[PDB]
DNA sequence: GCAGATATCACTCAGCACGA
DNA sequence: TCGTGCTGAGTGATATCTGCTTTGGGTGGGTGGGTGGGTTGAGGCAAT
């Protein structure tokens, strides 16, 4: 039954239905339908099980719409209107808006005859402090996309995402049931609260996005499923479990920080008050229905590819980025963390194709190149950038010297000795402790509240 | 009927071809750089990987003692140094391989472990990755993500070369003779030169000691190298599925059943292989005599199944002298002696000779010296 | 989840939050709850809906209720000098909500 | 004979077994003499049972009344006997190569019922019987494989005035304290005070039943703490042998629950039961 | 039932079989003598060797009187020739020569009374299998015999459970595999005997299937002429039974194709072959591959699929002394002569365990090998631990999940707390073999004291309050986690083992690896000569053979020496000197080897070990002085350096 | 095809009255 | 005083008939097979 008609405090009721011949394979789960049929009863004290015999299906789901869409694509500010339609109710965060648009459109698929087919989908990471409308952005992304799944990381588990091997009760045979990603194949999965999700589920997601084919083929069966999907991740601030490796897997990293400008604060206050007290749609925005059909059309029809001049320009851009770090490393002994990685290079590509597909442009021109360069620079380089190892060396030496073999001291006591004394920051405490524990020289006890040495 | 959708039977002239290549007194470089020709640099790693692939003679003493004769290699380095690419290439060129990553190896476990049904409780010994690579190779990935259970299992597996299960009323012994190649990123995300490799990795000396050779590789930034890598990676993206309007929505006949040996130069694929013969000189235009992978597999097959080199006095004087020089002069352990003999026999197998000669011992000693001191 | 004695098909019960839709959900000794239970209420606090996946009965339930919680500060007393962050063990998100 | 040496040749012959009791079923009533009452004339007769079969009558035995098939069994007036089924596990020594020890079922009737408890070593003499197993409940069909069991006829669980006259003689000995302290632990040398303290624990204090309050128990607790190599564990084992009941619990090999009691469930009865810990 | 004309004649084959049992001669005829032995109740199993049949056939053909190929007939259909051979034996059975008892013969009184009654009734029987008291088995055709006479052997050719297909049903074949399950001997009824309460006549019913229907009404001619409705009642005292066992055989690891799982084949054993198969054993079993037709309603609903099994017929089983037996602990290892002597003493397990009025003294010589990585410890450990008939090599963590001593785990299926023993118990009556002794957890760190002191593990956890019996001597080793040892620092400053644990060890060795040109030169040369020729470089002594050394160790462990007052005086004086010496060494904090009565008992144990190696019974001053040197050289060289 | 519970029909026996 | 032919009555054997599953659960198994079906949740205890 429809969610609206469910009385408060009650539960949705289900009804079995049957269709034959040319009425089969006409609907899929999650589609609103209108049914005309016979309400009959079949024997399974003197009760009978009701069911419906379908006679007609009319689900809410030509050339005229093609002409309308083509005329829309001819608008000279299509990119701006599309970026405006993304979360009309949330102020600021324009870069995140553009990144979400790119994610919605996605990147063109790549396949090679040898067997190494490159990824085309796009994933984004939103990592900012509370009260930033990340969840609202994720909700809007879920609603707008034709196929989308909104999942809370902590609410679900490894079974919820990727896939889990279960057993069929009726037949008692081990089978495979897909997770959120499987149900999101060909669409977008909006994962919220990336932090609270368990580490095992995080590595499962790592594999799923790495190969887009959840490989659970064992335990009585050897079946595999495809998980071609785009992941939008919103994570609470780190203040390592959130190691920079998983961040490197993400194409784009965003650190949202509202600046304390009186003008900005008054502007946001006015926007929210206008929301509470409250629609151009005349050349500056488009409703969810039109945008959804637009996304379907552009994803199914156009798969543009970059241009030779654009390719050379992007190669020169990466060269200039490496030279930019070369300029940055004015330090003589200190070493720069990373200018860029090759995975980040691949990330820079496949967003230009997203812009090309947005405008139905068969070949991406230099405009897309510069737009992508600016978008990446405004998100990842600064966030990555947003001595210490030598300090960790001294901290480790002091910890080893302080504790003999077999002697245990409280972790809080060590924090008081060093962190409170300010000789070493807290971020240098957990890192050194993890490095020491991973080598078995130290042991964590009482949920890490007591430190016990376990050898040289 | 059912229509389906290892080893290549050597012919009479294939043996002649392999002998012809063996006689050429440069074949070691050719074989080493034929594998993974795309990768720039890391030539010593390719040499060591081929040596591992061909292994060394295994000795079975009358006392039942079993002297290990299979080399092991561990890679540790900063991100983006083609570690996964090297693993893929050894997987493709190796007769047997299982890329069971060390991080929660869902599917096939790293080591054997009995299992029971939820309701019926049907006990059964499920073989892991190590057991499923007898007389072969296992290419572990992300060795730094292993859990204590896997570490304890692997220590015993490598030390003893066999697994004895004594759980759930099941008592059995399963051979695990194989070779292990693994990659492990540092603990802080970047390799620190000031620290020892045993510090940049966080495994106990017990695990690291089993690996015969340890290689430390760092990502260095050179302008010309950056341009080369960038262009090589870019080429593929513009490369297309030829068949339909270039860059658009992308989509056996029977069951019963000399460019063949050498490889024509390809700038797209080989690339750095030319730099290899140029000895790090980009300007050098020395087209190398690379060999196709299909024939290289035949070469390794023939060498591994027909040659049993025996140590010789001439190589043995230099083995003893080099080991003594290493130990007493610029912690080196007596087990490094085993490495010298193992690699000497492995290299002698490349030269298609039944006796280990001074050249094999000297080259193995040089490779070990590089693997120890930069 | 229960099993229907008539149809023998698994049904799904209502929870504490569900039973109090369009009402109030009072929680006492809030700080004493475990982390998992305290996460179970994060969804109802802001999302106003609870998602369930058991026995192949995947569905979403409506939970639009106000929550009044009572707790005592960590350590047994409120040190007026220190801020509210250290006084109570609840995480910053829930405190903001 | 051993539990692993009983062959078909030894069926229906008197054998001797020894093993460890594993589990015994509750008392089972076994019919001996049946009781029949005529529904018409209310005439009562008792008939015997042979080989587990009731020699039922076709018609009333009276002459005046001969109505056929009018006899009914009065369940609560038939004579009954006692039956119990025990499971015996062979001694661990007999196990050849460390496998799961075999088990043999036993049947005991009348006096021998409730004679052996669970977890006891017994020697049983009985007849090694064999009996068919029905393939299904609703047919006379039988399986070809016969069930083997033992019909027990004897069970052996493995003060006189003269002794009292003898015991009273020792008490008169002036050096009784030294004699007992020296005999409790013959091997231990020059620990007379420790031995004396240990001995007084075996005897124990005096028991007092006390209303208007609580019972007072005369139980003595002794701690033996000292240098390692001294005979501490040896005395522990020596006393452990003498006492009729006791558990040799160690350090780090016992748990808080393990010492007192463990809450569990009985699979056979499907009820919540509790086990006895080391202290209990 | 349409009929076919098969090219096999059973009358001729039966005649040939009858001639075979009375003419063959590998002393009179072999099988005639075998039957004569059976008639005297001395043998209860006649084994027909198909090699003999082949020899007889070839002998007949050579003479020109060619006959049918009996060997091929037997293998193609074996279930039928058992009956033929049994019938031939019954027909040609000889009269007994040795006076038989005939006293307690139930099926002799029954038959005599049955003959008397039948004769009296007729004047005015029993099935043949009932009287049989022998079992007939077939021995496969050995490959040597087949190649000798130019024939191919199908029965003896070993197969695997994978290759046993439906085409082989009803033939005599051999299967190679490992037994993985055995069942208790149970009596399978062959001929049931009933008694009529009216006639006094006995009725015998043959059962040749997995199920049977008991008889109810008497079928005797007495119950027929009188038409009495007598009731038949089963009598197990007169029936016939045969021992029955059901086992499982599984494929070896060398027969499973890649990507496939091992298969199992059921085996049925009847007659005297019972108890010849035990779990965990590699065998070559020859039997008849037969199906097991279903009965009753199950037949209709089961379908045409047939459950098969193997009827076992034959089973084949796949099977200065001190210095010399010391340098042979691991000939490959070069140095560490005194250490090898200590390991030999451990192997002998020298003790004469003494139990008086209850006191028990441990009889196990525990030893530890500390040092730095590189010295040959693990190789020594595995060699010494393979030498013994029983051994268990494990890390300090333990045998998989369960750690060393023992642990109680919740049952995955029954949800019942079950105690599973660890590494120590698996080494009962043997030497446990521990490497990485440092990595023990707290539980084992504390519970290893129990085993070392008293040979038993005691657990009083939730549901289990029993004690595990573990009479195992312990050999342990450990190494620094990161680098080399630092002799200047205390031994406890480099490893996690507590001070108390190291005290209990009888002999403690600190092995050091000090770089040096001369030493490393010889070490490399020795390892090199071994790698070249697989034997020792030095020819001054010949390494003792492995099996002979194991025999010597067993013989030595059999002996039990004793002490005397003369040597007792020496031992007590030495113990006095050792105690006095420690009065001054107590200043060092690492002096956990401080002399205690345990040291006296260890000296006695080592002396008895040396006496055992000499195979003598009386321990002499020489053994005690040698043992005192091994306790001295093990602390002095490993405490002062 | 097989065992068990159930109801159908046919055959033979002890009483009865008359006639010998 | 008595002998025998006719009758009603009641078992014995035999004719048709239904049924041949049945059942939730791991001391019923997986060579009996999934078209015969089995879809928890709190509380206690060892490991640490
Ligand atoms: N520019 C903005 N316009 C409107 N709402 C905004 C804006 N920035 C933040 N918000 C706030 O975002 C809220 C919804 O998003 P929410 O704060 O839950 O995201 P979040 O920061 O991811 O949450 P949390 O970090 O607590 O899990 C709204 O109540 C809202 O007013
Ligand atoms: N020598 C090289 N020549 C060419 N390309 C190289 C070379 N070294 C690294 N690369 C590039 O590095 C890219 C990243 O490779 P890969 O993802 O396997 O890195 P990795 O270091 O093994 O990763 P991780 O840090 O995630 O463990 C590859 O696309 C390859 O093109
Ligand atoms: N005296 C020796 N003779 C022969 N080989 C030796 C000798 N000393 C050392 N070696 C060699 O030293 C190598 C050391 O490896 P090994 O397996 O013995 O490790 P280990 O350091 O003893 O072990 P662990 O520290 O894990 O207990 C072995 O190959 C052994 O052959
Ligand atoms: N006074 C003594 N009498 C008899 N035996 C002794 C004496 N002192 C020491 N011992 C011997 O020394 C050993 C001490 O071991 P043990 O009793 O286990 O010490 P603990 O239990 O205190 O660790 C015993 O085996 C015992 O034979
Ligand atoms: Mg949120
Ligand atoms: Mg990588
Ligand atoms: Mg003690
Ligand atoms: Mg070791
Ligand atoms: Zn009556
Ligand atoms: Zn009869």
């Amino acid at each position: 039954e429809i969610p609206e008609l469910v009385p408060v405090g009650e539960m949705p009721r289900n009804l079995t239905m049957t269709c034959d011949r040319y009425l089969t394979n006409k609907v899929i789960p999650g589609t609103r339908v209108t049914i005309v049929g016979i309400y009959s009863i079949y024997n399974s004290v003197a009760i009978r099980t009701p069911y419906i015999k379908i006679l007609g299906i009319q689900s809410d789901v030509t050339e005229e719409e093609e002409e309308e869409f083509l005329q829309l694509s001819r608008n000279p500010k299509l990119y701006e209107i599309l970026t405006n339609s993304i979360a009309p109710s949330i102020f600021g965060n324009e870069d995140i808006k553009k990144a979400i648009v790119c994610l919605l459109m996605g990147g063109s698929k790549k396949i090679l005859p040898d067997g190494m087919r490159l990824r085309g989908d796009i994933n984004v990471l939103l990592l900012g402090d509370p009260g930033t409308a990340k969840s609202q952005l994720l909700k809007f992304v879920e609603k707008v996309s034709p196929i989308a799944v909104y999942t809370s990381g902590k609410g679900s588990s490894a079974a919820g995402l990727t896939a889990s091997v279960q057993r069929d009760p009726m037949t008692r045979e081990f089978y495979l049931e897909g997770g959120a990603m499987v149900l999101a194949d060909g669409g977008v999965v909006c994962i919220d609260e990336f932090d609270k999700m368990r580490d095992e589920d995080r590595v499962a997601i790592h594999e799923a996005m790495e190969q887009q084919t959840i490989s659970i083929a064992k335990a009585g069966i050897t079946t595999v499923l495809n998980s071609r999907t785009s992941v939008l991740a919103a994570a609470n601030p780190i203040y390592i479990d959130f190691q920079t490796t998983i961040l490197s897997r993400f194409d784009m990293i965003f650190i949202v920080k509202d600046d304390h400008n009186e003008e900005r604060d008054i502007s946001i206050a006015n926007h929210v008050i206008n929301i509470h007290t409250g629609q151009e749609e005349n050349g500056s925005e488009i409703s969810i229905e039109k945008m959804k059909r637009y996304i379907t059309y552009c994803r199914l029809k156009c798969a543009p590819r970059l241009s030779p001049q654009a390719a050379e320009k992007l190669s020169s851009n990466f060269v200039t980025i490496r030279k930019q770090l070369l300029i940055n490393e004015l330090e003589s002994t200190e070493r720069s963390s990373i200018p860029i990685t090759i995975r980040q290079l691949e990330a820079i590509i496949r967003i230009t194709e997203s812009l090309a597909k947005l405008e139905l442009s068969p070949i991406a021109q230099e405009r897309h190149v510069d737009e992508a360069i600016r978008l990446f620079q405004a998100s990842t380089m600064d966030a990555a950038s947003q001595t210490s190892l030598s300090e960790i060396r001294r901290f480790e030496q002091e910890l080893k010297r302080r504790l003999p073999i077999g002697w245990s001291t409280s972790y809080q006591t060590l924090r008081r000795e060093f962190v409170d004394t300010h000789r070493f920051s807290q971020l240098a405490l957990d890192k050194a402790l993890y490095a020491l524990e991973k080598h078995e020289t130290i042991q964590l006890r009482h949920q890490g509240q007591n430190i016990y040495r376990s050898g040289v | 009927t059912v229509y389906p959708l290892a080893r290549q039977m050597l012919t009479d002239f294939d043996i002649r071809n392999i002998n012809k290549l063996s006689k050429k007194k440069d074949i070691f470089d050719i074989l080493s750089q034929s594998l993974a020709p795309s990768i720039y640099g890391h030539d010593h790693i390719k040499k060591a990987i081929l040596l591992m692939l061909m292994g060394g003679v295994e000795k079975n003493l009358e006392n039942g003692s079993h002297l290990r004769g299979d080399i092991n290699i561990l890679m540790v380095g900063d991100p983006s140094t083609a570690k996964s690419q090297l693993l893929r290439f050894v997987l493709n060129t190796a007769s047997l391989a299982i890329a069971t990553t060390g991080r929660g190896s869902s599917g096939v476990g790293l080591t054997a472990a009995v299992t029971t049904d939820r309701e019926t409780g049907e006990r059964r010994l499920e073989a892991g990755a190590m057991v499923l690579a007898d007389r072969g190779v296992v290419c572990i990935d992300e060795f730094d993500k292993m859990t204590d259970v896997d570490r304890v299992a692997i220590h015993e597996v490598m030390e003893q070369q066999t697994v004895t299960i004594a759980k759930a009323g099941i008592h059995t012994t399963l051979n695990a003779r194989c070779s292990v190649i693994a990659a492990a990123n540092p603990v802080f995300g970047q390799y620190d030169v000031n620290r020892d490799p045993h510090q940049n990795i966080a495994l106990p000396d017990s695990l690291l000691s089993r690996f015969d050779l340890l290689f430390v590789v760092t990502d260095d930034i050179n302008e010309i190298r950056d341009r080369s890598i960038s262009e090589h990676v870019l080429r593929t993206h513009r490369y297309l599925p030829p068949g339909y309007l270039e860059g658009e929505p992308v989509r056996s006949l029977a069951v019963g059943e000399e460019d063949h040996v050498f490889e024509k130069f390809n700038p797209l694929l080989q690339a750095g292989a030319k730099l290899a013969k140029n000895k790090g000189n980009y300007n050098g235009t020395e087209i190398p005599k690379l060999v196709t992978i299909p024939f290289l597999r035949k070469y390794v097959q023939y060498a591994k199944e027909r040659v049993i080199p025996q140590l010789t006095q001439e190589a043995i004087n230099v083995i003893v002298k080099n080991y003594t020089d290493l130990r007493n002069d610029d912690p080196i352990t007596a087990r490094t002696l085993e490495t010298l003999i193992r690699l000497a026999t492995a290299h002698a197998k490349v030269r298609l000779s039944k006796t280990v000669n001074k050249v094999d011992a000297k080259v193995a000693a040089n490779l070990l010296r590089f693997a120890l001191l930069g | 989840v229960r099993k229907d004695p008539i149809t023998k098909e698994w049904t799904l019960e209502g929870g504490a939050l569900v039973l109090a839709d369009k009402g109030v959900c009072l929680i006492d000794e809030f700080d004493k709850m475990n982390d998992q239970d305290r996460t179970s209420i994060h969804e109802a606090m802001e999302q106003q809906s609870i998602s369930i996946s058991k026995a192949g009965i995947v569905t979403t339930l409506q939970a639009r209720c106000s929550i009044i919680a009572a707790a005592n500060p960590n350590g047994g007393r409120y040190n007026s000098t220190l801020p509210l962050a250290q006084n109570v063990s609840l995480t910053e998100p829930i405190l903001s909500r | 004979k051993g539990m692993r040496e009983l062959n078909p040749n030894d069926i229906d012959k008197l054998i001797n077994l020894k093993g460890l009791v594993l589990r015994s079923t509750p008392v089972i009533p076994d019919m001996k003499v049946a009781f029949f009452k005529c529904n018409v004339c209310d005439h009562t007769m008792a008939v015997e049972i042979d080989r587990g079969v009731i020699q039922e009558p076709a018609r009333c035995e009276r002459i005046d009344c001969n109505e056929p098939n009018s006899m009914s069994l009065i369940h609560n007036r038939c004579s009954f006997a006692d039956k119990q089924v025990i499971k015996l596990q062979e001694t661990p020594d007999f196990v050849p190569d460390g496998q799961t020890p075999h088990s043999i079922s036993l049947c005991v009737y009348d006096e021998l019922v409730d004679s052996c408890r669970a977890g006891d070593r017994i020697e049983v003499t009985g007849t090694f019987r064999s009996i068919p197993i029905r393939a299904n409940s609703r047919q006379r069909v039988l399986k070809s494989l016969y069930k083997t069991y033992v019909d027990v006829v004897h069970v052996k669980k493995v003060i006189t005035d003269q002794d009292l006259a003898k015991i009273r003689e020792v008490a008169a000995r002036e050096d009784l304290y030294s004699l007992l302290a020296r005999s409790i632990a013959p091997s231990i040398y020059e620990l007379e005070d420790v031995k004396k303290g240990i001995l007084l624990q075996l005897f124990g204090g005096t028991n007092k039943t006390f209303t208007k309050g609580g019972r007072y128990r005369g139980d003595i607790n002794i701690l033996l703490c000292g240098d390692p190599s001294t005979s501490k564990s040896q005395i522990l084992q020596y006393v452990h042998k003498i006492t009729p009941r006791g558990v040799y619990t160690s350090g780090k090999g016992s748990s808080a629950v393990g010492l007192t009691a463990y809450i569990t469930r009985d699979v056979d009865t499907k009820q919540l039961v509790l086990e006895s810990g080391a202290l209990v | 039932l349409p009929s076919i004309q098969l090219p096999v004649d059973y009358n001729n084959l039966f005649n040939e079989i009858t001639d075979f049992l009375v003419t063959f001669k590998q002393k009179g005829p072999k099988y005639m003598a075998m039957l004569q032995k059976v008639a005297n109740r001395e043998l209860n199993s006649v084994i027909i060797d198909l090699d003999d049949i082949l020899q007889y056939q070839n002998e007949k053909f050579l003479q020109g009187t060619q006959a049918d190929d009996l060997v091929s007939a037997i293998q193609q259909n074996a279930n039928h020739f058992t009956e033929l051979f049994c019938r031939a034996i019954d027909n040609n059975m000889p009269l007994p020569t040795k006076e038989i008892d005939y006293k307690d013969d139930v099926l002799d009184v029954i038959l005599n009374q049955r003959r008397l009654r039948n004769e009296r009734m007729l004047s005015d029987l029993f099935p043949p299998n009932l009287t049989r008291r022998y079992f007939l088995y077939f021995k496969p055709l050995s490959q040597n015999c087949a190649r000798r006479y130019r024939k191919k052997a199908i029965s003896s050719k070993p197969l695997s459970v994978r290759q046993i297909k439906g085409d082989f049903l009803g033939q005599l074949i051999t299967v190679r595999g490992i037994i993985t399950r055995v069942s208790d001997v149970k009596p399978a009824v062959e001929v049931i005997a009933y008694t009529c309460d009216q006639c006094g006549y006995e009725v015998f019913q043959e059962v040749n299937s997995r199920t049977f229907t008991p008889l109810s009404e008497c079928t005797s001619e007495e119950c027929s002429q009188n038409q009495t409705k007598g009731q038949l009642f089963m009598s197990t005292r007169a029936s016939k039974f045969s021992a029955f066992q059901e086992c499982k055989i599984q494929e070896l690891s060398q027969q499973v194709p890649v990507g496939h799982i091992p298969r199992s084949l059921n085996i049925h054993v009847n007659g005297t072959l019972v108890r010849s198969l035990s779990p965990g054993d590699i065998v070559d079993v020859t039997g008849i591959f037969l199906p097991a037709p279903y009965t009753g309603f199950k037949a209709l609903k089961a379908g045409l699929l047939t459950e098969t099994y193997l009827e076992a017929q034959f089973v084949r089983q796949h099977k200065d002394v001190y210095n010399r037996l010391a340098k042979s602990i691991a000939p490959e290892i070069y140095g560490n002569l005194d250490v090898k002597k200590a390991l030999l003493l451990l192997l002998v397990g020298g003790v004469d365990k003494r139990v008086g009025d209850g006191m028990k003294i441990r009889g196990d010589i525990n030893v530890c090998l500390m040092g730095d990585p590189g010295v040959a410890k693990s190789q020594l450990l595995k060699a010494i631990c393979k030498i013994s008939p029983r051994g268990v090599y494990t890390t300090g963590k333990g045998s998989s999940g369960v750690g060393l001593t023992a642990a109680v785990m919740k049952d995955p299926v029954t949800d019942e707390m079950i105690l599973e023993g660890g590494a120590l118990v698996l080494a009962d009556n043997g030497i446990c073999c521990i490497d990485e002794f440092d990595k023990m957890d707290e539980s084992d760190r504390t519970a290893i004291h129990e085993v070392m002191e008293q040979q038993t593990i005691s657990i009083s956890k939730a549901g289990i309050n029993t004690t595990l019996n573990a009479r195992t001597s312990i050999l342990a080793a450990a190494n620094p986690l990161y680098g080399r040892y630092n002799p200047r620092l205390s031994p406890l400053d480099n490893i996690n083992l507590p001070a108390a644990l190291l005290s209990r060890f009888d002999i403690l060795f600190l092995m050091l690896d000090i770089p040096s040109r001369d030493d490393d030169e010889k070490l490399a040369e020795h390892v090199t000569y071994v790698h070249m020729h697989n034997k020792q470089p030095d020819l001054d002594f010949t390494p003792v053979e492995p099996s002979k050394m194991r025999e010597y160790i067993a013989y030595a462990k059999t002996k039990r020496p004793v002490m005397s007052e003369a040597v007792n005086d020496y031992v007590v004086q030495a113990y006095i000197r050792l105690r006095q010496d420690s009065k001054r060494e107590m200043d060092s904090k690492f002096s956990f080897g401080q002399a205690t009565p345990r040291t006296l008992l260890g000296i006695i144990r080592l002396s008895q070990a040396l006496a055992k190696l000499r195979l003598a019974d009386m321990v002499d001053i020489d053994d005690v002085e040698e043992a005192l040197r091994l306790v001295r050289v093990s602390k002095e060289s490993l405490y002062q350096e």
